[PDB]
């Protein structure tokens, strides 16, 4: 254990393989884009029954426009929301205008490199990467829908639809299966709760695992316990009849 | 040899060698690859991007710097963001300060200080990425090639990443001709698609696979991808 | 520029003119003097155009980063106090602005905020703000009832800023009207001082210092 | 907070068809004191670039050093400093303007008006005017202090717009040039009679005349001039 | 350029020992022998000028330094760690005490100061304590005569007699054994010397021995008459022949 | 780096070296009135651009760098070199004297020789050039140690370098011209490349003279450059 | 000041363990006074007793604290809370309230249990003090940063006899005298010398003015420790 | 001036100054809260070691962050009071910027962001201190409670334990607390906050002490014979069968 920005023979930077591990250790988070909006779901996880469920806040509105949803050390990411909202808001103030998804993710991105100490060229204000990865969700003009999976690395990838977390293997494989170009915002919905339903340990309810969408015309929205719950019969009697 | 001496940029091995630059070299090698080459009247990037999934974007391999310069990437991708950042600011600061748009050789020069530093400098890493630089000056076309270690040469043509090794000795043999491809931006695209060839065990380039930009006499830098490159494949 | 806010029976009623002078030149006659910082939440402008316009833009931005940050509309209490925070941070370095923070909460009520650049910040029922704001005072304050209609109440705004409008060399052009509820703010019209001065005249048989 | 000492007065020029001509008395006054007599306030930069100066004469020393580590500056690192990436007249300018306008937003300005004269490595003529405030301008004719109120009239008269220049012979200009600094030697107060005078020819390039002296001056209908009024003898 | 020693070089052990310390005060016992006697009327302050070549001249180098006209100090261990604690000690006696009251620091103070700047090399990121022990001696109008030695750790303590250095343990036998409340400077000059006999090894003068007191006021060596309430010095440092005459009567 | 071995070493220094050994070679040869400069530049594919990666450096206008090891840390040197050069003209006007241009160099190289939180540099430089008093060529180490030569080799053909260097003080003591030794620097950098005749190599030269430049470092290109290359093929056989 | 894989803190545990080496300082609260005793760490005859002080010292005239570790880390910190308590009495024209003192002192020792990468100062304190609102009070704060309130406690060596024999013979209803001879006694017990004796001991008390209404630190001399050691019985 | 990293990740992906700062908490006293109907409960434990303390005047556990909300938490107790200070800072700047006091969910949010920052910066520990956040927002009569940890995670609770032998107590609460009745009112909550104790303190006379938060900033601290009188009644019911 010498230095926190070494790189290994192979070339790859210690600390921020590792901190890719501590995501593999979080809660389930799936996100799927549809051209009627992008959902975003995440498995919730109580760690005992007297927790609880609805304090747990693993899906974040960013701005009216973008969402995001969290998996991994879920306390490394509240600087980085704060930093989302607050590049969200000002560039409506600079520009008078909504913030690109693209752009907002790039701005996360950037923040998550200030690791460090300096860095012999500029400044870094942070002793270790980022323990969480986060899926951004959101709509504008030029691009329409689109999902993101922002890493701790400072690498971005856009995705039609995306798993991260303890049982992002599993879901991932099932997502390649299920996404389709003209899947239905009901259709994604479903998917989401099915996934979810398939790699949770515990049996899925409207108390241990949360529901969001971003649509261009109501924005970005988390659907209360009541919505999730009447999603669940109706996939229990979908399935059930297969 | 190698055991103590690969903890920091600021050790020297007892062969005079460092490993932490040598170690930031192998990231280049680990990076998806990118072609480059140029005749008298224009300079083109080739490049073959990757996707983290099939669910997934192909992620972008070049970056634009100036009307008359950009970049592709090989390695860690967000260190070609930051010497993207620093290129696109000295190009800037040479427009707004002496209305000269910068010469491709001096964005070298630039490029190899940045890079040497931190190849000195306790606490800190080496960039861990490779780069290939186009552009058009008032001397012509031009290509270079930067290595982290800060050593950027000038060439016609090259090749860095995962089996660039064969796209090289594709581009030496091929030589003669490709350097007189002059007033034709379509035939030194199709040599440069040609050139990408050679290291593929990969598979068929496909529309979201290819990546293409082009600079030159009466062409600012310009970036194609997707459907806009279909017409080479 | 005269604007001015009154709390009565009904809620709140926001009227503003719209001139915009530098010296004794006429700049503008079709200015913004409202800034609906949300949909509950509204902010008037006196002074420096820039100040108010940028500082009051501003103010929109941190109450929209409260909603993200509390999942809760920001009181109209906090959304004045920051404006009057920010302008007391800048005290004597030449910011001029008055302005009136108004709009409606459910534990608050309907209220209104006076805030200017000398860090001063009240609350109150009415205020008048402005070079014109004396002209105003007259008219609203002879004719302000509590439980005065809605349809009366948005008249006497509007009565009162035309009155600030003949009156006062540096107000004018035309009102822009504004009824603040539990809902709140609803926006009631522009209407151009060229027509209402002679309809009001006909129809009321006020203003008879004037011919014709 | 500043003000000028020893200075410098008018600075004249004028484009004509191949070229620009450029020239400044020797004086560096103190107040009203015609106190140094062999100033020279034309900077050549290179062989396309004139620099002419005047106000505060601390400043123009200050200023030709900074011209001078400009060329080192560009002569470092540059096969081409010679031919393709000799420094240009407008990269000059662009510097100075920079220079000058920051100085004056720091509330600290250098106290000159200066005037940039040459051709451009495409043949075109530049000329162009920047003061203590950063303010820029380009013209036909340009002229500072004294010379914007008597050279510019006379010069004007040769070249009052954009279409004269092509019909402007270097024959013309210079006489011209020659006539208008007679001109300032008879009304301005803190002129000299020894002036320097450059030319930069597309054809020609750079010819810097030193030691000229105005000649063919008419006094001799001084003696016919008799009290103020009334007086006969 | 930078410092990546940020941290304290002095640190606890799992027994509790602060090891640099116990590695210094091990420097300071291999350092030569010096030693403090106080009288009623005076304090001396004694060493050994072990010379490093016969080819240097040993009168320009001092092991007994003035820090005030009524202070003086004495070491053992590492010389120049002693040269540089000697100048901070000189200069703090101003910027924390005489530029303040216009006099003199109290001989208690004084070494309260030599302590702390002690201490901070026992704390501060990248530094090694100092390796040397001294002795102070001074006078003040309020609390008299007084000696004190200070540790590498920077702990100080008040003596009536003491030694430091090589033969200490044998030496402050010897002056336990010597010491009472009555003695004159005179006596405890004579003790000085002896005790310091047993510790050396070569030829014992007036050159190869260094001594100093801490007596009476010295008018003579103020370098100015006229202002009655200034008496002169206190510190002074005794001659080669002061020495040799005391050596003879032996 | 800071840290001495039993014995008075510098093993991280000692290390440096290796680097700069490893480097390609390169040359300095002072004659009767200025200094010329020559190194080899291995072409490791007909790809390289003819003439266009220059490894020779102008310090002000009468000073040329050359070295070898790691380039980076040469560039490095001659950016802060450049620094040091225009702190000294803009304070005493006049351009810095060679011995006292050598010394700023050194003084910076050995201060990267006193502290954990740095590497030596893995360079030495050859360089020089005329001032007031006459030519001056140098040559400084990884360690900050530098001197004046009458001629200097570094890198992995120094030791035949060196052996050509010291016959040519040896049948020439009283001068020898700038002309010649242009020729002759071409000379014994193609007899150093014997070592490295499994890759070629292109020849850079610079020099700057009294008489042939007017005391103002200048490359040699055109007819000179083939004249100088023409004479090394010749005398190579 | 890193975490040991058992959750605790290295160089505050080893600056403890030092601690458990020095003189042993004992604190004891009665109902009309505060008893203060330490014992010298083993000496000579040729130390001067006199002008001696390495176990007590005066904070404010109601404060005083005995110390056990490093005296000069002691001293440093022994400063800082003579300031601190002159600052509160300019700012608010009343002396420190106890607890005020006590808290900031640990708090400095706890900072550098958190940051910085300095080593811990080697110090336990026991706090002596009056105020009005809690009269008479007796703290304990260790490298750690933490502070406790006592009725009587040691700290040093032999702490656990020590606390032993106090927890034994302590009875609220005490009166000064009877809290002096109890702290003497539990010394004379815990010694790891021959015998307790004058030139071995720092004595203090903090009672009512000798006859007043206000709050005197008696800080014993040499002498009168001689004198109130054979009082107690022990010569 | 030191800023050095010593909160880095593992091969396996864990904090381990974070994970090692878990430990402290551990082995700290226990600690609990419970929530009534129109109440909040805090208990916690004091050593047996050392009994000759002076009550009156040695720090308790539970600490007012504000009139309205309280504090209480395991771990070292040097590092609890900068978490208290600067939460306490927090609470009159609220009061003097917004007009309001602080929600407790607001209070936790940042005591927590507090924690976090301690585990991201160089050259410091993160805090070795757990944290029982309780009491009532504003012109609010729903009872409050979280739990904040060294990792910077926060979650509100019912009821919930921290400390040593913590999993005993919870697993006492896991089957006594039931959600859809409440514990009724103050004295019912105070009992089932003691018979949690009472399985890990094992004679707890003044070892256990017992804070009370209603609404409207009322909080109050019970006493030896008011806490007395409830162990007396558990094990005298608690006998027949
Ligand atoms: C402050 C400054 C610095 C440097 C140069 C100029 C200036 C002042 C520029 C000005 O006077 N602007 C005018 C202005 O603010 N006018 C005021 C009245 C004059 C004044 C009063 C007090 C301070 C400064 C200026 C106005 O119309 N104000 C009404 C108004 C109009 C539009 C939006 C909001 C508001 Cl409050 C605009 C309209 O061009
Ligand atoms: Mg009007
Ligand atoms: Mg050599």
């Amino acid at each position: 254990d010498r230095g926190v920005s070494t790189f290994s023979p192979e070339g790859r930077l210690f600390q921020v393989e590792y901190s890719l591990e501590a995501i593999k250790l979080g809660s389930t988070a799936i996100g799927i884009a549809t051209k009627e909006g992008v959902v975003l779901g995440v498995e919730k996880r109580a760690t005992s029954p007297l927790l609880e469920s609805d304090s747990i806040e693993k899906i974040v509105e960013i701005d009216r426009h973008i969402g995001c949803a969290m998996s991994g050390l879920t306390a490394d990411a509240r600087s980085m929301i704060e930093h989302a909202r607050t590049a969200a808001v000002t560039h409506n103030l600079y520009y008078d205008e909504d913030i690109n998804v693209e752009s907002l993710t790039q701005s996360v991105c950037d923040l998550a490199l200030r690791f460090g100490e300096g860095a012999s060229g500029e400044e870094r204000l942070m002793s270790r990467p980022f323990g969480v990865a986060l899926l951004i969700a959101g709509h504008d003009a030029d691009d329409g829908y689109q999902l993101f999976h922002a890493e701790p690395s400072g690498t971005f990838y856009r995705y039609n639809a995306k798993a991260i977390g303890s049982g992002s293997e599993g879901a991932q494989a099932e997502l390649l299966n299920e996404w389709h170009s003209s899947l239905t915002l009901k259709e994604a919905e479903l998917l989401v709760l099915k996934i979810l339903k398939q790699v949770m340990e515990e049996k899925l309810d409207e108390n241990n695992a949360q529901l969001s969408c971003i649509t261009k015309q109501d924005g970005f929205k988390i659907y209360d316990n009541e919505k999730t719950a009447e999603l669940i019969k109706e996939l229990k009697e979908k399935e059930a009849a297969e | 040899f190698r055991n103590n001496y690969d903890g920091d940029t600021v050790t020297f091995s007892p062969t005079g060698r460092l490993f932490q630059v040598e170690y930031a070299l192998e990231a280049i090698k680990q990076g998806s690859v990118t072609v480059g080459l140029r005749s008298n009247t224009h300079a083109v990037l080739v490049a073959l991007k990757r996707n983290a999934d099939e669910l997934s974007s192909y992620q972008k391999k070049i970056i634009k710097c100036d009307e008359h310069m950009g970049l592709s990437l090989a390695g860690l991708a967000p260190d070609a963001r930051v010497l993207s950042n620093y290129l696109r600011q000295q190009c800037n600061y040479s427009s707004l300060v002496f209305n000269r748009k910068l010469a491709v050789e001096r964005a070298g020069h630039l490029l190899c200080d940045k890079a040497q530093k931190n190849t000195q400098s306790y606490g800190g890493r080496p960039y861990g990425v490779g780069l290939l630089i186009i552009g058009y000056d008032k001397s012509g076309a031009h290509l270079l090639e930067f290595q982290p270690s800060g050593n950027v040469t000038e060439l016609y043509g090259t090749a860095i990443g995962a089996r660039s090794q064969g796209a090289k000795t594709y581009l030496e043999r091929t030589l003669d001709t490709f350097i007189k491809i002059d007033g034709n931006p379509d035939e030194l695209i199709k040599a440069g698609v040609e050139a990408i060839s050679q290291s593929l065990r990969d598979e068929s380039l496909t529309v979201d696979n290819l990546s293409i930009a082009i600079v030159g006499k009466d062409t600012p830098f310009t970036i194609y991808d997707g459907e806009a490159v279909a017409k080479y494949i | 520029t005269t604007t001015l806010a009154f709390r009565f029976q009904g809620g709140i009623i926001v009227a503003v003119d719209s001139r915009a002078t530098a010296g004794n030149w006429v700049a503008s006659q079709t200015v913004k003097k409202v800034i609906e910082i949300n949909p509950f939440l509204l902010g008037t402008m006196a002074g420096g155009a820039a100040d108010c316009q940028f500082w009051e833009t501003w103010l929109g931005s941190q109450c929209r980063l409260h909603e993200l940050r509390e999942k809760e509309r920001i009181s109209v209490a906090a959304a004045s106090k920051i404006l009057s925070n920010l302008v007391y941070q800048y005290k004597g370095a030449g910011l001029s602005m008055g302005t009136m923070i108004c709009g409606y909460t459910r534990k608050e009520g309907p209220t209104i905020y006076y805030v200017d650049s000398d860090g001063t910040r009240l609350k109150g029922d009415i205020f008048c703000v402005g070079s014109g704001q004396t002209f105003a005072y007259g008219v609203l304050d002879s004719n302000y009832k509590w439980d005065l209609s809605v349809e009366d109440a948005l008249y006497l705004g509007k009565r009162s800023i035309l009155a600030a409008a003949h009156r006062d060399a540096y107000s004018g052009g035309s009102v822009n009207l504004y009824h603040v509820t539990e809902d709140g703010w609803i926006y009631h019209g522009n209407h151009d001082v060229g027509e209402l001065f002679w309809k009001v005249k006909e129809e009321e048989g006020s203003f008879n210092n004037v011919i014709g | 907070t500043q003000q000028p000492i020893v200075t410098g007065t008018s600075v004249i020029s004028m484009k004509y068809d191949n070229g620009v001509i450029i020239a400044a008395d020797n004086l560096g006054s103190y107040g009203s004191l015609l106190r140094f007599n062999g100033v020279e306030r034309l900077i050549p930069v290179g062989d396309n670039t004139v620099v002419g100066i005047s106000g505060d004469i601390s400043d123009m020393q200050h200023i030709e050093r900074l011209l001078k580590d400009l060329v080192t500056e560009n002569a470092y690192d540059n096969p081409l400093a010679d031919a393709e990436e000799a420094l240009e007249p407008s990269y000059i300018f662009e510097y100075l303007a920079t220079v000058m306008y920051q100085r004056r937003s720091k509330m600290n300005p250098l106290w000159n008006a200066i005037i940039v004269a040459g051709v451009q490595s495409n043949g075109d003529q530049f000329l162009r005017y920047v003061n203590l405030l950063g303010v820029t301008y380009s013209s036909p004719t340009l002229a500072t202090g004294f010379g914007a109120h008597m050279a510019n009239p006379l010069l004007r008269k040769v070249v009052d717009r954009e279409s004269d220049i092509p019909k402007t012979t270097v024959q013309v200009a210079e006489e011209a040039i020659v006539n208008a600094m007679r001109v300032l030697y008879y009304r301005d107060a803190r002129s000299s009679r020894n002036f320097s005078l450059a030319i930069i020819d597309k054809n020609t390039g750079l010819t810097f005349k030193k030691n000229l002296q105005v000649e063919n001056m008419k006094w001799d209908f001084a003696k016919d001039i008799k009290g103020y009024g009334t007086q006969k003898i | 350029m930078t410092d990546r020693y940020s941290f304290s070089l002095t640190t606890f052990s799992p027994s509790g020992k602060l090891g640099q310390i116990d590695y210094a005060l091990t420097a300071v016992k291999q350092g030569v022998t010096s030693l403090g006697i106080k009288a009623t009327n005076g304090v001396v302050i004694a060493t050994e000028k072990k010379s490093s070549s016969p080819l240097a001249m040993s009168e320009t180098l001092s092991k007994v330094s003035l820090l005030t006209p009524d202070i003086g100090a004495v070491y053992s261990g590492m010389g120049p760690d002693y040269r540089v604690l000697v100048d901070k000690s000189r200069k703090v006696a101003h910027t924390s005490y005489k530029r303040i009251y216009g006099e003199y620091p109290p001989t208690k103070l004084l070494v309260s100061e030599v302590a702390k700047i002690m201490q901070e090399a026992t704390q501060s990121g990248g530094v090694r304590p100092f390796g040397v022990s001294l002795l102070i001696a001074g006078h003040d109008e309020f609390n008299g005569f007084s000696l004190y030695q200070v540790d590498p750790s920077g702990s100080y303590f008040p003596w009536k007699a003491t030694a430091i250095g090589k033969g200490s343990v044998a030496a402050k036998t010897f002056l336990e054994k010597r010491w009472n409340d009555e003695l004159e400077l005179e006596d405890a000059i004579h003790i000085a010397l002896l005790t310091l006999k047993e510790s050396v090894e070569g030829e014992f003068n007036g050159d190869t021995i260094e001594l100093a007191i801490i007596g009476d006021e010295n008018p003579d060596l103020l370098g100015y008459t006229g202002i009655p309430t200034d008496k002169g010095p206190r510190f002074r440092k005794l001659t080669s022949q002061e020495i040799n005459d005391r050596l003879e009567a032996l | 780096n800071s840290v001495f071995s039993p014995d008075g070493r510098n093993f991280q220094v000692e290390y440096a070296v290796k680097a700069v050994e490893n480097g390609t070679t390169s040359i300095g040869i002072k004659c009767n009135d200025g200094v010329v400069f020559a190194v080899e530049k291995l072409i490791t594919s007909k790809l390289l651009v003819p003439q266009k990666n220059v490894k020779i450096q102008v310090v002000d206008r009468h000073i040329g760098c050359v070295y070898s090891g790691l380039i980076p840390d040469g560039r490095h040197l001659v950016n802060r070199g450049r620094e040091e050069a225009a702190s000294f003209k803009k304070l005493y006007k006049t351009p810095i004297p060679i011995p006292a241009f050598a010394d700023r160099l050194g003084q910076y190289v050995q201060a990267h020789t006193l502290y954990n939180s740095v590497r030596p540099f893995g360079v030495s430089t050859i360089f020089g050039g005329v001032d007031k008093n006459g030519a001056h060529l140098y040559m400084l180490e990884p360690s900050g140690s530098y001197w004046g030569y009458k001629g200097a080799a570094t890198g992995k053909g120094r030791q035949s370098a060196k052996a050509e260097l010291e016959k040519l003080v040896d049948h020439h003591p009283e001068g020898l011209s700038a002309r010649e030794a242009v020729k002759q620097a071409a000379k014994i950098i193609y007899l150093a490349h014997e070592d490295n005749k499994e890759k070629d190599f292109e020849l850079e030269i610079s020099w700057c003279s009294l008489s042939e430049t007017n005391g103002l470092h200048k490359f040699v290109k055109g007819d000179l450059l083939q004249e100088a290359i023409d004479f090394a093929q010749k005398e190579i056989n | 000041t890193i975490f040991s894989p058992e959750g605790r803190l290295y160089q505050v545990e080893y600056a403890l363990e030092s601690i458990s080496h020095a003189g042993t300082a004992i604190g004891i609260m009665a109902s009309d006074g505060i008893v203060l005793a330490a014992e010298r760490k083993v000496t000579s005859t040729l130390l001067e007793q006199d002008t001696s002080t390495e176990k007590l010292y005066k904070l404010n005239d109601k404060i005083a604290v005995a110390v056990a570790g490093l005296t000069a880390d002691a001293e440093i910190l022994i400063n800082t809370a003579r300031i601190h308590a002159q600052n509160y009495l300019k700012t608010y024209n009343e002396d420190i309230p106890v607890e005020i003192l006590v808290r900031r002192l640990s708090d400095i020792k706890q900072g550098y249990t958190q940051h910085g990468g300095l080593r811990p100062f080697g110090v336990s304190f026991i706090y002596a003090g009056y105020d009005d609102r809690y009269g008479y009070q007796l703290y304990t704060s260790n490298p750690s940063g933490n502070y406790t309130g006592w009725k009587a406690i040691s700290v040093g060596a032999n702490t656990s006899a020590a606390q032993t024999l106090l927890q034994m013979d302590y009875k609220d209803d005490m009166k000064v005298d009877d809290a002096i001879e109890l702290a003497l006694k539990t010394l004379s017990k815990t010694t790891d010398s021959s015998a307790l004796t004058y030139d071995r001991l720092e004595f203090a008390t903090i009672r009512k003015g000798a006859n007043d209404g206000e709050v005197y630190q008696k800080i014993f001399k040499p002498q009168e420790i001689k004198d109130i050691l054979v009082k107690t019985g022990i010569t | 001036g030191y800023d050095r990293a010593l909160s880095i990740f593992s091969p396996d992906g864990h904090i381990f100054q974070v994970e090692y700062a878990l430990e402290a908490v551990k082995r700290g006293t226990c600690a609990v809260g419970v929530k009534g109907k129109n109440c909040v409960v805090l208990g916690c434990e004091r050593r047996s070691t050392l009994k000759l303390q002076d009550t009156r005047i040695t720090p308790s556990k539970v600490s007012k962050i504000d009139s309205h909300v309280v504090l209480s938490f395991s771990g070292l107790n040097a590092d609890s009071r900068i978490l208290i200070e600067k939460a306490r800072v927090e609470a009159q700047s609220h009061r003097l910027t917004l007009e309001d006091p602080v929600t407790v969910e607001y209070l936790t949010r940042y005591v927590a962001g507090v924690q976090q920052r301690y585990t991201q910066s160089g050259g410091v520990r993160p805090f070795g201190v757990s944290t029982l956040i309780a009491g009532f927002d504003p012109r609010d009569d729903e009872p409050k409670l979280y739990q904040t940890e060294p990792s910077g995670i926060y979650s509100s609770w019912s009821a919930q334990t921290i400390g040593r032998n913590s999993k005993t107590v919870r697993e006492f609460l896991e089957k006594n607390y039931d959600r859809k009745e409440p514990p009724a009112t103050v004295e019912e909550c105070v009992k089932l906050t003691v018979r949690s104790l009472l399985e890990v303190v094992q004679t707890g006379a003044k070892n256990i002490e017992i804070t009370v938060v209603k609404p409207d900033s009322d909080i109050v601290a019970l006493s030896s014979e008011e806490i007395n009188q409830y162990v007396t009644q558990i094990e005298q019911e608690k006998q027949e069968q």
